[PDB]
């Protein structure tokens, strides 16, 4: 029952600078589990954050509810992320070793 | 100081007749 | 031409006649006014009669059911012939059920012209 | 609509308690009047502050600075600093808000 | 139209010269009374319209 | 599709200039209790006068200059 | 091989009451609703009270030992996989003036558990709706903890 | 917006026609109305308008006024002698240099 | 006048807050007492059942 552009990763700007990570975490865990959080550091990215949720529904109803939230004298501008490019190679060696684990363990072939 | 706080706040906390 | 295109084309038939503004008497279904038999195809191989009927009874009483299963193993081939009680219900069913997803498989409906019993 | 308003007034009067009895010397008065120059005496500084009580200060300042403009007819131009321009699209709101302040003056906070 | 705009030009100049006509005690009593009203009705102020606003 | 992802998946999808952090080990433990039981422990105004400021005025969302209007989704790209 | 059945198959119930890869047996009646009286569950573990459960904001709550689906994971292995359902079902009645109306009340239903659901420590007959009244206590499986039902004004 | 070329054609028109015949002056320009010609002359092009920097007398004025009559720039402006747009931008300017 | 009024508004707002909050604390304690007592009375048909 979701529109596909829904993601478990959303892009947030209009944050207070230097905003306390703990606040970040509970402000956003007013919805559920946060898998990961990244805040920009270079001044260009300063003030915005990518947030990776561990649940599709968590992320989506967050994007439904909080978009239009005002903390710290500014409305929190959010959007879904378009994870449409990769940024480095997927490391064949460990990949095939962990799948070799899979197969060695569960006796497929 | 003392009388300031006392009378001032006793007036504020009953300054609105509707409450 | 895989069956999903045969679904898409029946739906195109409907919405095209809608754009053209055809009267209910010269609908393409009018060529079928003497047969209360629809063919369902694409069905999954685990659905039984009980399911086909519990699904397709929405539009009338079902008089006959004919699920065609491979004679050697008895398992369904994946298509059915179904005889409603009033031709008009076949109108309704073809318009309404063609293209629904049942368990991922997107089944397809269409009338039958000169059905031959088995 | 206004004719159903008239109807509701009439039967509101009729439904007050003992509103018709004059046995013991009561009297009912119905008074009706106007405000004679409201839109023309609205003051834009007091209006700024009464509006900030109600809106965000950005909107308050927009409204008040929108009322203070130059008004032009063929070669006569003057600046409006006192009254209120009624041909602004949010004039309804300003007039009804100021009017509410004055209904509080006439009635009293208790009544 | 011309006679009205002559009179209205004069009304505005007279305002700036003979000062504001709402004294100071009248202005403060009006302001304070309004504040008391709104505070007793528990009104909450309309905020400036957000950009991510639904309507 | 919803199937959770790993640390290098996350570094593979995000761009650079980014610092990664679970805020506390308790904010990680908050996440641990948050998902576990979220059934409300207490389901939580009036007139207040406002204190004038500048910040919401000061936030800008359109490229200053003689550039066109930047829609509310290509924010991601531009 | 097999014959032309006239009996059901889990396909329909599967695709409809699927959730996180466990077909749910029970589904919400037509008359469900969300309560305005805000009800609260007070849990005790042998006279040691626990944090309270405010259950006023759904139409039904399903309790079972399968935690990744249910609302309130009962975790003493006597607890069924999908065990019981709190459910606010709007029922009508005859007010003092006979005028009929509807208030949403809370009901319990057993989903066919192994051991059973104890209201007043009486085992109930499964797959039926039992009306939950003021101050009543409920006990799941043969498990240690009990729950009292109240609402804010009570 | 307005370009140096329109502006100089305006200046010349006005200096020939005078400041009440905006309709023929607006006929002289393309993509311009009499409303806009008039607004431009009385906002920027008029040689009475001064484009200098603020004497600190002028700025203490600006601050005192903009507090006494808040948001009323067409009224404040003539009391100090520059247009309302200049007064307003320079006032925000002092405010943020002070913030 | 607005400085003054903002201070008065805030002081009464916080007074009111505090009073209401302490009353609801009292209320919660009443509730928990009643719950425990009902558990005890239970330790020691005016109902609706369905088919």
């Amino acid at each position: 029952r979701l529109p596909p552009e829904v993601n478990r990763i959303l892009y947030i700007r209009n944050l207070p600078y230097k905003i306390t990570a703990e606040e970040m975490y509970d402000i956003f865990g007013k919805y559920g589990p946060i898998r990961q959080i990244r805040v920009g550091n270079t001044p260009e990215t300063r003030g915005t954050a990518y947030v990776v949720y561990e649940d599709i529904f968590d992320a989506k109803n967050a994007c439904d509810h909080l978009s239009g939230f005002n903390v710290c004298n500014r409305y929190l501008v959010v959007l879904y992320y378009n994870a449409n490019r990769a940024f480095q190679k997927m490391d064949t060696k460990k990949k095939e070793e962990q799948l070799k684990l899979l197969k060695e363990k569960y006796g497929i072939n | 100081x003392x009388x300031x706080x006392x009378x001032x706040r006793x007036x504020x906390x009953x300054x609105l007749p509707l409450x | 031409m895989n069956p999903l295109t045969k679904v898409k084309l029946i739906n195109e038939l409907n919405e095209r006649e809608v754009q053209l503004g055809v009267a209910d008497k010269v609908s393409w279904h009018s060529e079928y006014k003497d047969s209360a038999w629809i063919f369902l195809g694409g069905l999954p191989y685990e659905l039984t009669e009980g399911d086909i009927i519990c699904v397709f009874s929405q539009y009338g009483e079902i008089v006959n059911i004919n699920l065609v299963r491979d004679k050697k193993t008895g398992k369904s081939k994946g298509f059915c012939f179904l005889c409603y009680e009033d031709q008009r219900s076949t109108i309704l069913a073809v318009d309404n059920f063609n293209g629904i997803k049942i368990k991922g498989r997107t089944i397809r409906v269409d009338h039958v012209s000169n059905y031959r019993a088995p | 609509p206004p004719p159903l308003l008239v109807y509701k007034w009439c039967q509101g009067i009729n439904n007050l308690q003992d509103v018709w009895e004059t046995s013991e010397g009561e009297c009912n008065v119905m008074l009706e009047s106007r405000f004679e120059k409201m839109y023309e005496k609205i003051d834009l500084t007091l209006l700024n502050r009464l509006l900030r009580l109600i809106v965000d200060h950005n909107i308050a300042d927009y409204m008040t600075a929108k009322n203070n403009v130059v008004i032009n007819y063929k070669d006569m131009n003057h600046t409006n600093s006192y009254g209120i321009i009624r041909g602004l699209q949010f004039a309804s709101f300003i007039v009804q808000y100021y009017g509410l302040v004055m209904d509080l003056l006439v009635l009293g906070l208790h009544r | 139209t011309r006679l009205y705009l002559k009179a209205e030009q004069e009304r505005q100049h007279n305002y700036l010269k003979d000062g504001p006509y709402i004294t100071a005690e009248e202005a403060v009593a009006v302001y304070t009374t309004t504040v008391h009203w709104l505070e007793s009705r528990r009104f909450s102020p309309i905020p400036f319209p957000p950009l991510s606003y639904k309507h | 599709r919803n199937r959770p992802l790993s640390d290098e998946e996350l570094d593979a999808m995000f761009p650079e200039g980014y610092k990664v952090l679970p805020p506390p080990a308790g904010y990680v433990p908050i996440r641990t209790p948050a998902r576990k039981l979220t059934a409300t422990p207490t389901p939580l105004t009036g007139f207040h006068m406002q204190t004038e400021d500048r910040t919401m005025k000061s936030v800008n969302d359109q490229p200053s200059g003689n550039l066109p209007f930047l829609k509310p989704d290509d924010i991601q790209y531009f | 091989k097999e014959k032309p059945s006239f009996e059901l198959s889990g396909a329909l119930l599967e695709d409809t009451n699927t959730f996180r890869g466990v077909v749910i047996k029970y589904s919400e009646p037509p008359e469900a609703r969300i309560p305005k009286k805000r009800w609260r569950l007070y849990p005790f573990k042998n006279d040691e009270v626990l944090p309270v459960m405010y259950i006023h904001r759904q139409s039904a709550y399903l309790l079972g030992r399968h935690r990744r689906i249910a609302d309130i994971p009962i975790d003493h292995p006597s607890c069924s996989k999908q065990h019981a359902v709190f459910q606010y079902r709007l029922v009508e009645y005859t007010r003092a003036d006979g005028t009929v109306g509807r208030r949403v009340k809370p009901y319990i239903i057993d989903l066919g558990s192994g051991n059973g659901t104890f209201l007043n420590n009486k085992r109930i007959e499964p797959q039926r709706y039992y009306e939950l009244k003021e101050k009543d206590v409920l006990k799941f499986g043969f498990s240690s903890r009990e729950y009292v039902l109240l609402h804010e004004s009570s | 917006v307005w370009r140096n070329t329109e502006d100089e054609i305006l200046k010349a028109a006005v200096m020939k026609y005078g400041k009440n015949q905006w309709s023929r002056i607006a006929s002289l320009l393309h993509r311009k109305s009499a409303k806009q010609c008039k607004a431009r002359w009385y906002e920027w092009l008029d040689p009475s308008i001064k484009k200098t920097e603020w004497s600190r007398e002028e700025e203490e004025k600006l601050l005192h006024l903009a507090k006494l009559m808040p948001t009323q720039w067409r009224t404040i402006a003539p009391i100090i002698g520059r247009t309302a747009a200049q007064c307003l931008e320079h006032y925000e300017f002092l405010l943020d240099k002070a913030a | 006048a607005d400085r003054k009024a903002r201070e008065a508004v805030e002081m009464r707002a916080q007074v009111e807050r505090k009073m209401a909050q302490k009353e609801k604390e009292k209320h919660e304690e009443k509730l928990r007492e009643m719950a425990q007592k009902a558990r005890e009375r239970r330790a020691g048909e005016n109902r609706d059942i369905s088919e």
